[PDB]
């Protein structure tokens, strides 16, 4: 028959992860 | 000797990416 | 000709996702 022949590509690089969660809340307002 | 065999199937795509980094924090709240 | 190769090994892990959504304003500030 022959070798073996070469093994096949690398798969394509996984999907993007999901967003990012949501930033901190922002600082409480000043007194009036 | 004989030639090599055909080239193999491409791998399996890869896993899921991590979720994003975390947003910027909000804006600081109204004044009273 | 030989057998045919093997698979190939899995891909890599994906990249990170989109950086997330500005977090919500601060509360009103009092009288």
């Amino acid at each position: 028959y022959g070798p073996d022949g070469d093994p096949g590509d690398p798969g394509d690089p996984g999907p993007d992860g999901r967003p990012g969660p949501d930033g901190p809340d922002g600082p409480d307002g000043d007194p009036g | 000797y004989g030639p090599k065999g055909p080239k193999g199937p491409k791998g399996k795509p890869g896993p899921d990416g991590d979720p994003g980094d975390p947003g910027d924090p909000g804006p600081k709240g109204p004044k009273g | 000709y030989g057998k045919p190769g093997p698979e190939g090994p899995e891909g890599p892990k994906g990249k990170p996702g989109p950086k997330g959504k500005p977090g919500k304003p601060g509360k009103p500030g009092k009288p």
